[PDB]
């Protein structure tokens, strides 16, 4: 039970998700064909959460792939693990998003959203008891920002009691990968505060540093960045798929981590992360995995946690480990960094321990941080939004698609309402 | 399935397309016969047999340049109804291109566009290759961009203009044809990529070490620009960018849609060695003012939006390592309202080398499409070339005698004076 | 327990330390890989003081290697026992120190000191109960003098109760190996009197004589000089690593040898030292090891002890020996050389006896002398400093790096304050 | 990763670099094609293939010496954009090197320096090989050292000047070019290593037993000096010394930065035997006044700082056995403020022999870089050569007519008179 429908929007969400289903198939022993080839029966005990069993003992992913251009769909279906998907799920347009929120949320995306929701509703009826939906997309693109946040608004109306966690790639501080990404992110964060139960802010600048500084990859491709996200994506739901000594699910990580219904913007983290040479020069213990998470250089969002306070922290562990060694370290980071945690939430760490490690590792972790440190994430975008909007630059590509200037004023006011809330509970005593 | 047809107007448009469609057949393994011994679909429609034909409309009002295509090596490639000729050229006359000779076959060209657009299931937009100097490239294009904006409207219509050089001009009435074509195509084109001849004269001499470059050599470099722009449609890339995304990221205001193309690396075989050509090395090549392909000083202006279109063995981490240094540099300054001034596209395919070409086989490249304030000095020159000639009313009787009003010149000059102050309005900083 | 973090600064400290970890790995049976290959369990009983046990039963040194040029780091990692270190510890700059104290303590070293302290603090948290830190460097160099004394000032602020013993190669009397070594030593001795608990003054001139006169090495390389220092370095902490009949540690040798908190400048000594031919012509007895230490020609500092008085003397012994034969000889040198010891400290010899000898030897010793004989060590440098500073020669390479002439006047006054103190307690009755 | 680019100005600079870069390819096994069948990185940047190219800028205002490089054996080694030529030489005229001809391509040379410095991640400093006599080596270098001190400033800029001999001069206006280049490079260079032609004429005759030595033979010995200075970067040594350490140990005052190079052993194959060449034997060779490479009497002055750069099979104990004897000798006297007057560097690599070379394959060597008071007599000669010529105002119209003021000569002479009294101020002893 507790099945999850995975939705992939944008070029980015399709490239993350094609690496995500590479991890899930490896954890459950699934071949490129779709047939089970593992050894343990613990892989098939909760196989149904990410898989529909087809006839002939084949498992197909419960993934819905959405794009507005057919270029990304050809990359999936011709690449490895592309034949595993149902060809009914590949719902793609022809025009492309045009790197535009309005062409993804109003013009081309609304023509395709009924082609997706009829597949969303078809997958949701085959599920026995639906857990909730996860969406992988970006905020700087057009399909991941426009078509993606359109799907959330149309699903939360149809499924208001379910969880809607998004794995949203957030625009980076240093480089801009899109000239209109302050416009695309701000119009999406307007949609994410009203329709998602939790949201996982990922920066490309942060994953560049982790591949360079921590993993010592001088030349990391996108597929090396996607392997970092996909190990985090499976790490959030690993106690839902495998037995553990203290199980969590997507609702336990929602209840424990969201003290206020707007404040659900998380920064992820993963441990251990070692190079090829520097893996034999380090012991894999729970105090090592703890101290690797709670620093700044292991955040997959490009914002220093030391400029803020953690409201709530979820550290989901994997592998055969002892609970005292876990519970000592979660206390240990709260003592010595008591200024770095919020005061009026005592004992703000959620602990989940699975029994199954990732492939080829002895034990692992997954950090889910809900800090006030992402107020600098939205102070930067709302500054980059206001600098562009005060001259009304690039506005006629969105005004020309049925939108007014009022939509931008309300979305920028909603973000400055949100930054004021993270500023409030950082200074609240 | 993301089809894109291209129009080639004037002698400059066709001779660019002779290098472009030579290049596309090499990138897709297509023979000159249209044969090959599924990614071609954006520019090639396929027949019932194994013969692929291009989605191109070659139009000229004189038959000389087309009959070299009809008898050349690529005779068997092109559909013979697409190679559209007139009888007499527009002959460096905008009025003959727009009123006298242009109206005779404008219904023939639109009929051939519509037969291509019917067999396109995913038609994204148009690629109009023309020049500002010639009468056909100025007159007939401005007639054509009016008609395509009526029939299609929402399609993204990209122009690739040969902008006239300041000190190098091959015709006398180039300041007349350029102003009269820009007044017309302003409200009808969506993004027009300026290219200059004198700057590519400089690049073929300095960077390619050619003493004597031909128009054949210049059209090879402009073919590499268009092949890098349309690289994301024709090939699977790590970070793709479509034709609708260029007009979104580069056009802040509907008047200002004139970026300038810049390609790197431009090296020969003797300099194919002796440097490693990292993605940081070729990116600092583009923002260098000597390597741009429009004779303007980008240090004398501010970049409004840049578009770095990488391709080949390009690693996305070193991309961010390259671009973040450029925002620190003082010589590359942006506009106050634009903190986010980059669009990045990465493709996996390296740019191929045409045999007999003067570029070397590189592992990576970059087509910088930078919209800048520094092109206002280019229009300030061209208005000064217009205001000298029109004050004595020189050459006006060639244009009035073919269907134009004398007051229409003052209408185009007041609009260009309105266009020149738009860069001044954008280039200043914001109060408070 | 009682773990030691070893820090290596300068070209010199890296070349001494790479020989030092060659000795410690031989004493504990550690291969080039890092895996235990000894025979006795006494080697692993206190393995943790200089080693962190990694996964797969491998021991990595707790060594932090610091330099400002990458030339020395390539010599370590490509030489023998270079693959044993953690590659995280190699913290090196690119510029090089420039043979400059100010470029090591202010300009380039301050840019790199936060890269070291974050590794120092990382090693110090993995330690159960921290003993204290040892630093190996020089005083005539730029990294060993500037970057090295910068690390001591930044650690003693963070760890004020720990011991900070330095093994500092002091400039020689006869030759000068650096034109500005009176400037580099004097600006470091200003830092060593305020931030170290003890300091082991070693001269290169003295080790040249010991290799020539005593060991009969006509051609001693640096690696033969480093083997003399490394056997002394392991000899100070050998009762901390192995059982003994009268154990000492780095605190017992600190309390017994430092009567006044400035007067902590020691001269080391080692015994036995025999040639290849002259080793069968001598019996290894405790009276022989005693009389080999307490002369002048076995001091590793180039200053005659007969020109001063020993305040306190530590003679750490190794090997199965009898305590009466030890205690008779320590009395015996105090009777016949009663003018050579200080009067108002009765019985000024500290005795430590380990049970484990060095490799291939029956028994050994290690002399730690705190004499007034090193007042001639600082009378020489302060003379060479004042001769250069009175003409302000070579000053603009240090004034140009943010320093004034006041720093030189205070450091030269601090040294003449120190020489006056060794002159005071030599004549005090 | 400790990269170091080198600049070669004038005919003297390039012909030294023809021997230097021949020597470096032998030390690293590099073919003349840049191939080899990880320690090269301080002077060689590597391409994508196995072809290593040097970090050298060869600049001359006449194309004759460069076209021998472009057609020589090392044609394929050098990046052809680095071999920078003019059209007309500076022609023994400082004003043509600094104002007339030098300003034309100074922006071209700095553009090629910056393309090297961008691909250097650990750029330590510069190696400017020039001469004081020629117009290019005096004029263009003094133009270049101004520009590099602006653009870089904190980088250690080492010069290797061919100082003009007292009785041997090949040009007439060498006393003019030497004073005018020294007034300019004084506040811009950090350490300039003087080398003389007449002294190496003496060494090739006496020590190498060559009756008739060429400039080819002199440039082999100056190449061994620079290869011994940069031996610690390129190779792992027992006691290493970097370019920043030379300016620290040898420059007591920012005006006085003129040491003199001295290499030993300088022997042939017939004298490769018949002596064992210990490190004490070759060290007493250096302090002997006959073996120095500047025509000065070091017995007539005081050494301020010496820098013994050993290499090869050198044992550090016998180093101290060698140097401690020299402090006892009366003929080698130091200055009163300097009791510590030695910097020692030991490398493990022996100096290699170039085939066709006149030096013998030795196991060990020494490059003594001694800063002394005895070079004040060299500037006392050169001021006396300047004061004779300028009193009659000879040759001034060649310099005024190319952009210089006549008062600028008196400005350089008063500064050199201020420089001459600096050695007198340092060479005296201290009171009390
Ligand atoms: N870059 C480039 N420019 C060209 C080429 N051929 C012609 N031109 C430019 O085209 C401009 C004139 O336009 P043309 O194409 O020759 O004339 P047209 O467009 O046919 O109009 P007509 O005058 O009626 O013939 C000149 O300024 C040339 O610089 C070419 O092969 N490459
Ligand atoms: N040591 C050495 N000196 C050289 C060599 N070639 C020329 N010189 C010296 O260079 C001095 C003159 O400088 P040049 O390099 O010939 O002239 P320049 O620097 O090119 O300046 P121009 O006069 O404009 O040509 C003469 O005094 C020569 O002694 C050489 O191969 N080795
Ligand atoms: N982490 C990561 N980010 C990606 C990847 N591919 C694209 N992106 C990001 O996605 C954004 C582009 O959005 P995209 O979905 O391609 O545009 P759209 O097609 O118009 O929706 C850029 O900001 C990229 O940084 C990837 O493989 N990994
Ligand atoms: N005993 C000993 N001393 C050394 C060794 N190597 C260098 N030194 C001394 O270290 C000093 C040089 O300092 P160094 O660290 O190399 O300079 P830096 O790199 O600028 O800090 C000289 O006085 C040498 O005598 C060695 O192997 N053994
Ligand atoms: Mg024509
Ligand atoms: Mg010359």
């Amino acid at each position: 039970m507790r099945e999850i429908v995975h939705i992939q929007a944008g070029q980015c969400g399709n490239q993350i998700g094609a690496k995500f289903w590479e991890v899930i198939s490896d954890e459950h022993g699934i071949d490129p064909t779709g047939s089970y080839h593992g050894d343990s029966d613990l892989q098939l005990e909760r196989i149904n959460v990410y898989y529909n069993e087809a006839a002939g003992n084949k498992y197909v992913p419960r993934a819905i792939l959405v794009d507005l251009e057919p270029g990304t769909m050809d990359s999936v279906r011709s690449g490895p693990f592309g034949q595993i998907f149902r060809p009914d799920n590949f719902v793609f347009g022809q025009s492309g998003a045009g790197n535009n929120w309005a062409k993804g949320h109003y013009t081309e995306g609304a023509e395709l959203v009924d082609s997706v929701l009829d597949v969303v509703r078809k997958e949701s009826e085959s599920c026995d008891c639906l857990q909730g939906f996860q969406l992988t997309h970006s905020l700087g693109g057009g399909t991941g920002s426009g078509m993606g946040t359109l799907l959330i608004s149309k699903i939360r109306e149809e499924y208001p009691d379910r969880i809607m966690n998004t794995f949203s790639v957030v625009p980076s501080p240093k480089v801009s990968d899109t000239v209109v990404e302050p416009y695309n992110a701000t119009l999406s964060v307007h949609q994410l505060v009203e329709n998602t139960d939790e949201t996982y802010c990922i920066d490309n600048e942060a994953l560049y540093d982790i591949c360079f500084r921590t993993l010592k990859l001088t030349t990391p491709t996108y597929g090396d960045l996607n392997h970092l996200v996909s190990a985090t994506m499976s790490g959030v739901t690993t106690c839902l798929r495998f037995p553990g000594q203290l199980n969590a699910d997507l609702r336990k990580l929602a209840v424990n981590m969201v003290p206020f219904p707007r404040l659900h913007f998380f920064m992820p983290g993963f441990a251990p992360l070692t190079s090829r040479g520097s893996q034999q020069y380090r012991a894999l213990t729970v105090p090592e995995l703890t101290q690797q998470m709670f620093d700044a250089k292991n955040m997959m969002a490009a914002c220093d946690p030391r400029h803020g306070r953690y409201l709530t922290v979820a550290a989901v562990f994997r592998g055969r480990m002892s609970m005292k060694e876990v519970d000592e370290q979660m206390l240990n980071v709260q003592n010595k960094n008591s200024s770095y945690f919020v005061e009026w939430i005592p004992n703000n760490v959620k602990t989940a321990v699975c029994d199954i490690p990732p492939r080829g590792l002895k034990m692992s972790a997954t950090f889910i941080g809900n800090s006030t440190a992402i107020q600098e994430l939205f102070k930067r975008i709302s500054e980059q939004f206001t600098a562009m909007f005060r001259r009304k630059a690039f506005l006629h590509w969105y005004t020309g698609e049925g939108m007014d200037e009022m939509e931008f004023t309300e979305a920028e006011s909603n973000m400055n309402d949100l930054v004021s809330e993270y500023q409030q509970y950082q200074d609240a005593t | 399935m993301r089809e894109c047809i291209s129009i080639h107007v004037g002698q400059a448009g066709v001779q660019i397309g002779n290098a472009c469609w030579e290049l596309y057949c090499l990138e897709h393994g297509i023979q000159p016969d249209g044969q090959m011994p599924d990614s071609f679909n954006t520019f090639f429609s396929e027949t019932g047999a194994g013969k692929h034909v291009p989605r191109a409309v070659f139009v000229d009002l004189e038959p000389t340049v087309i009959d070299e295509v009809r008898t050349g090596t690529y005779r068997q490639l092109f559909h013979p109804e697409q190679l559209i000729t007139g009888k007499e050229d527009a002959a460096n006359n905008y009025a003959r291109g727009h009123y006298t000779i242009g109206k005779e076959i404008i219904d023939l060209v639109l009929d051939r566009i519509r037969k291509l657009a019917d067999q396109c299931t995913g038609l994204q937009g148009f690629l109009v290759f023309h020049s500002f100097g010639g009468g056909t490239g100025s007159g007939f294009t401005s007639l054509l961009m009016e008609r395509l904006s009526v029939d299609y409207g929402k399609k993204s219509k990209l122009e690739f203009s040969i902008y006239p050089a300041p000190q190098v001009s091959t015709a006398v009435v180039e300041p007349y044809n350029s102003i009269l074509t820009t007044h017309t195509t302003l409200e009808h084109s969506d993004c027009a990529f300026m290219v200059d001849n004198e700057a590519i004269y400089d690049i073929c001499r300095r960077n390619l070490d050619i003493e004597r470059p031909t128009y054949t050599n210049l059209n090879r470099l402009i073919s590499q620009i268009v092949s890098s722009i349309t690289a994301s449609l024709r090939f699977d890339g790590a970070l793709n960018v479509d034709l609708t995304e260029f007009q979104t990221n580069l056009v802040p205001y509907p008047r200002i849609h004139f970026p300038l193309a810049t390609y790197a690396p431009v090296i020969s075989a003797e300099k194919a060695y002796h440097e490693q050509l990292s993605v940081a090395e070729i990116t600092n090549a583009c923002f260098e003012p000597a390597n741009q392909m429009v004779k303007c000083d980008p240090r004398h202006g501010k970049y409004m939006a840049c578009c770095l279109l990488y391709r080949g063995d390009v690693v996305p981490k070193d991309v961010n390592a390259a671009i973040a240094t450029i925002k620190t540099k003082r010589s590359i300054q942006f506009v106050d309202w634009c903190p986010t001034g980059f669009k990045v596209g990465i493709n996996y395919q390296p740019p191929t080398v045409v045999p007999g070409g003067d570029l070397a086989k590189v592992q990576r490249a970059v087509c910088m499409l930078s919209n800048t304030t520094a092109i206002a000095e280019a229009w300030a020159r061209l208005d000064h070339k217009f205001d000298l000639m029109y004050a004595k009313r020189a050459f006006v009787h060639w244009y009035v005698g073919e269907g134009m009003e004398e007051g229409e010149f003052s209408e185009a000059r007041e609009d260009m004076a309105a266009l020149e102050k738009d860069y001044e309005e954008v280039g200043v900083d914001s109060v408070e």
